């Protein structure tokens, strides 16, 4: 399996897309980026031009005007136009994002201090996920020879430290995975940048997100609501595998 | 002597606010240096559990020197304490005390031709409540707290159940600190509003009042509504911690999300309470150094009023991922977009005010122009975040951090600097040396961009907020960010040098108005400094 959903050295862009929702985010952000770069360049050039053109040495007698009705109309309407154009593309994407479809696969996720509990109610499977390197795997949240050995043994390298967990949420490719997210003690937040998903894990509340992974591989997330001493140290690993390998994984957990 | 502290005069209190705000600013900035020392490279080198076993003082000095990873047990709690200390000091005990309590108290009365604030002893009280609040916040850092250590590692917004279950009484001290702060701001707002309304000099009409005085006025209203709400929110935390209530605890029927609604109901107004006085300062400064009058005076007042009121119906944009419905998410998205119009428009008015002028590039004007660049960079980034679909990705990442440091932190800071250089002559009778002011500007402007622009890349790559340590791939831009923060720190130390120099041996100020005719508000008709009893 290829490591796809992760940060890359010196990166300035998004993490690779692996879901149709992620792709919409990449697209909507890239669209707004062009606009906001234009506004920024525009405002910057105006400021630099005015400072050059109207410098005291170059312009000795100041104008006295405090009005320009046509310009004030234009400069109000145009911003309003820009925002409506954005919303026109933005709202459908939001609607696609928050309307939870019918599940092919259902995982219930619970945040704890400081690890993640996974449960597959249709399969009677459940387990906990700890960062490789945490007290659970014998570490104390830092890199060491032991932690590097444990990362290799598990199919990773020392570059995935802080992202890699001892167990993964395994799901099939091209299937609608619905994830139900809650918290057991304090608030956490469950996220996978590559899927374009993030949902706070709030005690007393059960919330839902959805994704459909479009390619196989490994994808990481990190707890995204400050939750105590090991907030930096309770990541998420999702392995997207074929329909057959997913069943194989399922059967490996079946108690006979 | 001590006297200073017992004075009731709006000029003396403004000075006290400015100095105290500056010292607390120094402390909070020092915290950020330490933060950036740890974020400079992957792996934990500074915040080691091993330092806990030493005394407070020896432990302090050991933690300023890096250790090998193999000798350094990561202490996540110290990170979380620093971050919380940094944020709380800035948001309650630094920028508002300096802009509102500082320049507000000094210059608003002079702007409107008032002799003093309506309630002078109440103004002296507000200062003391600020100091008491600062003391309690600092004290919380040294009080028993989370995970059997000192200090509260809970984030400046104190979300439960994390905040309500933090061990010790450090969190209670921090809640008290915030009560005292709000009290301080409430008194100040009463005083500003009453003065603005009852004590304008004969002839001074609402439509003839200077923009700085307006910005202070609107700011004072937001305080009166916002701060009592926060006081509710945090008392509920106090009762959940000490008096068996369960407002935010599910096992008693509570909802932690309820706190967020209430906190953010204050929390957004809070960000406008911060910049509005800076809006005021930028207007006067640009008018003066463009030698032009303010473009669209009346639309500016209305824009400021609009923003002030609309900033009360946008809060839940801080909550897109807290589990709000599609309908709530959509409403708040559109409310946020509407408030973006009069906010972004004001950039145009300031450019229009420069346009056709006779521009003099003195230090105060540099700060003002910097404000325009940074406010814009921050604002466009808010545009992105307002789209809940995209906030999904960015929420609780360094992209948000970059946003608010550009639009909010630096906006306020550039406003504060513009004001200080604009008015130090007036307040002290001594002038700053022009070359040093310019040097401070360029260092600060280069440094602040190096610090915060690369945090946009970190957010995009998925780096979460409030992390002591990060995956290897985040290393490069974290390194650049930390170098920028060290350069910014040097710019600030140099600034403290410039201020010390100015106050003790700066060129004597000779004129009432040492700028020009277009510095046309009342303080420029008075001496430098003004008389003890003015008007
Ligand atoms: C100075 C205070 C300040 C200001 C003015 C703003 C301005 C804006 N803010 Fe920012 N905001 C903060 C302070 C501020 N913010 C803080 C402190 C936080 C986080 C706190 C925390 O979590 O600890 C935050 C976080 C925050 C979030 C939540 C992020 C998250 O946690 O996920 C959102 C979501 O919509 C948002 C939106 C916006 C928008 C749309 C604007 C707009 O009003 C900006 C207006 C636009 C511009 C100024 C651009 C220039 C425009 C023009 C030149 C012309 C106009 C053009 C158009 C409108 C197209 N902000
Ligand atoms: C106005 C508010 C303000 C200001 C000025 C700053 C200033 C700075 N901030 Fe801060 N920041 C916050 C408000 C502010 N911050 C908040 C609310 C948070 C969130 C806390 C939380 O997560 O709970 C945060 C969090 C935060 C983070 C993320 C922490 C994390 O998630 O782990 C980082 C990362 O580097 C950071 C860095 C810096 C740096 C390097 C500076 C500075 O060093 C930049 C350089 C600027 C200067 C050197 C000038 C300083 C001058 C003054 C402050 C004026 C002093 C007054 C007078 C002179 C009268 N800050
Ligand atoms: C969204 C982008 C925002 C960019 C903002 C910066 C651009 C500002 C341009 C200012 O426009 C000026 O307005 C004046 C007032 O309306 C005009 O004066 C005209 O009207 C005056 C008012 O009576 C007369 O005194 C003048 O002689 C006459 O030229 C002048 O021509 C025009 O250039
Ligand atoms: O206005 C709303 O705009 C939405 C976005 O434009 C529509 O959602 C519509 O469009 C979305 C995006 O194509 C779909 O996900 C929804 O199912 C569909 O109801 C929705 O009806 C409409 O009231
Ligand atoms: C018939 C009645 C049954 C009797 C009950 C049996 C008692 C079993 C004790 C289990 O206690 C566990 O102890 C861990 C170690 O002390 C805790 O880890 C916690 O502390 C670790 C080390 O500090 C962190 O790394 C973890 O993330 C954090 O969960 C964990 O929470 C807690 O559940
Ligand atoms: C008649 C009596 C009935 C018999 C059954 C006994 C009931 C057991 C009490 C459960 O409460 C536990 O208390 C621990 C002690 O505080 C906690 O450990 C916490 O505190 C420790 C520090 O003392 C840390 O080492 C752990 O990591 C941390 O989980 C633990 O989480 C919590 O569940
Ligand atoms: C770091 C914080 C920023 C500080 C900048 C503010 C400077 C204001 C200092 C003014 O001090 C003045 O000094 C005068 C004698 O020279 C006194 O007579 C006057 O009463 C007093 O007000
Ligand atoms: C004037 C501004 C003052 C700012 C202080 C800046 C101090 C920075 C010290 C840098 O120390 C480095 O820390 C790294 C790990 O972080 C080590 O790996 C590296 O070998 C070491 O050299
Ligand atoms: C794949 C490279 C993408 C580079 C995009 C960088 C965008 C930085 C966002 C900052 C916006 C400031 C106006
Ligand atoms: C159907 C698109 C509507 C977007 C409205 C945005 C509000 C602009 C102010
Ligand atoms: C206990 C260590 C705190 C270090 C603070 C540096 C400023
Ligand atoms: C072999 C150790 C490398 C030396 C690094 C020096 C650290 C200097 C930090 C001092 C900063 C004080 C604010
Ligand atoms: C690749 C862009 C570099 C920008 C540096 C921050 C200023
Ligand atoms: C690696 C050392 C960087 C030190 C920067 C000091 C300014
Ligand atoms: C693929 C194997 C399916 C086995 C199935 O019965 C279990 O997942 C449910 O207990
Ligand atoms: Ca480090
Ligand atoms: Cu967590
Ligand atoms: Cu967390
Ligand atoms: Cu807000
Ligand atoms: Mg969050």
């Amino acid at each position: 399996l290829e490591i796809i959903g992760r940060p890359q050295p010196g990166g300035t862009g998004f993490q690779p897309s692996a879901s149709p929702v992620a792709t919409q985010i990449h697209w909507l952000d890239g669209f707004i980026l062009v606009i906001i770069a234009a506004i920024t360049i525009f405002v910057t050039l105006l400021i630099l031009y005015a400072v050059w053109r109207f410098h005291e040495k170059r312009n000795k007698v100041p104008a006295r005007f405090t009005h320009n009705s046509p310009l004030e109309i234009a400069w109000t309407i145009v911003p309003i136009v820009i925002l409506v154009a954005i919303g026109a593309f933005s709202l459908p994407v939001l609607f696609n994002q928050q309307e939870i479809p019918e599940a092919d696969v259902t995982v219930k996720v619970t945040g704890y201090q400081w690890y993640w509990g996974y449960e597959y109610p249709d399969e009677e499977i459940s387990f906990e996920s700890y960062m490789i390197g945490s007290p659970a795997t014998g570490g104390d949240n830092r890199m060491s020879p032991e932690v590097e050995q444990q990362l290799i043994e598990a199919g990773y390298s020392r570059d995935e430290f802080l992202l890699a967990t001892d167990t993964a949420m395994v799901v099939p490719v091209n299937k609608t995975v619905v994830v139900q997210v809650t918290g057991a003690d304090v608030i956490h937040s469950w996220t996978v940048p590559a899927f374009g998903v993030k949902q706070d894990a709030v005690p007393g509340r059960l919330a839902q997100l959805w994704f459909r992974a479009e390619r196989e591989g490994i994808f990481f997330g990190q707890c995204s609501e400050l939750c105590g001493i090991s907030h930096a140290y309770m990541p998420i690993t999702v392995k997207v595998v074929s329909e057959e390998a997913y069943a194989a994984w399922l059967e490996q957990h079946h108690h006979h | 002597f001590t006297r200073w502290f017992m004075s009731t005069n709006h000029k003396d209190i403004g000075v006290l606010y400015l100095f105290t705000g500056g010292l607390v600013g120094l402390i909070s900035v020092a915290f950020t240096v330490y933060m950036r020392m740890e974020l400079m490279a992957p792996g934990v080198q500074f915040m080691c559990a091993e330092h806990l076993e030493s005394g407070l003082v020896k432990g302090f000095f050991q933690s300023l020197w890096p250790s090998a990873v193999e000798n350094c047990t990561p202490n996540g709690h110290l990170w979380n304490v620093m971050i919380t200390g940094h944020g709380i000091l800035m948001m309650f005990f630094v920028v508002i005390p300096a802009l509102f309590g500082g320049f507000g108290n000094y210059f608003m009365p002079l702007h409107i031709g008032a002799p003093d604030m309506a309630f002078p002893r109440m103004n002296n009280l507000s200062y003391w409540l600020y100091v008491a609040g600062t003391s309690l916040a600092v004290a919380s850092l040294f009080a028993p707290g989370g995970n059997g250590q000192l200090g509260s590692g809970i984030g400046w917004v104190l979300y439960p159940p994390l905040s309500t279950s933090e061990s010790g009484y450090s969190t209670d001290l921090a809640i008290f600190a915030v009560h005292l702060s709000g009290a301080s701001s409430i008194l100040g707002a009463i005083n500003m509003i009453t003065t603005f309304l009852n004590m304008r000099a004969p002839g001074m009409t609402m439509h003839k009042v200077p923009l700085f005085a307006w910005s202070i006025f609107v700011t004072a209203w937001l305080i009166l509504l916002a701060l009592p709400v926060l006081a509710g929110a945090i008392t509920m935390l106090l009762t959940d911690r000490n008096f068996g209530t369960t407002f935010f605890q599910p096992s008693g029927g509570g909802d932690p999300v309820l706190y967020q609604h209430i906190l953010w109901f204050f929390g957004h107004p809070e960000v406008y309470i911060i910049v509005l006085p800076a809006f005021g300062i930028v207007s006067h400064v640009i008018a003066t150094f463009a030698k032009k009058p303010i473009f669209g005076y009346l639309p500016m007042v209305y824009a400021m009023v609009a923003i002030g009121v609309l900033g009360f119906v946008v809060w839940a944009h801080h909550m897109y991922t807290a589990g709000l419905s599609l309908t709530q998410q959509s409403y708040f998205m559109m409310a946020t977009m509407v408030i973006a119009v009069p906010t972004g428009i004001m950039i145009f008015s300031w450019i229009a005010t420069m346009w056709g002028g006779s521009i003099e590039l003195k230090t105060p004007m540099l700060w003002a122009l910097g404000f325009l660049f940074l406010f814009t960079v921050g604002g466009v980034t808010g545009i992105v975040l307002s789209q809940a679909s995209v906030d999904r990705y960015y929420h609780d990442t360094y992209y948000v951090v970059a946003h608010f440091h550009y639009v909010m932190s630096l906006g306020a800071v550039f406003g504060i600097f513009a004001g200080i250089y604009f008015w130090i002559g007036k307040m002290s009778g001594r002038q700053y040396p022009e070359w040093a002011g310019k040097l401070h500007f360029w260092m600060m402007f280069v440094g602040a961009n190096l610090t915060f622009f690369p945090q946009h890349f970190l957010g995009r790559q998925g780096m979460p907020r409030r992390y002591i340590d990060y995956p290897e791939a985040f290393a490069t831009w974290n390194f650049v960010s930390s170098l920028g923060a060290f350069l910014s720190f040097a710019s600030f130390l140099f600034f403290l040098g410039v201020i010390f120099y100015t106050l003790t041996r700066g060129a004597r100020v000779t004129a009432n108005n040492y700028w020009n005719e277009h510095a046309d508000t009342l303080e420029w008709t008075l001496t430098s400094p003004p008389p003890e009893h003015t008007f």
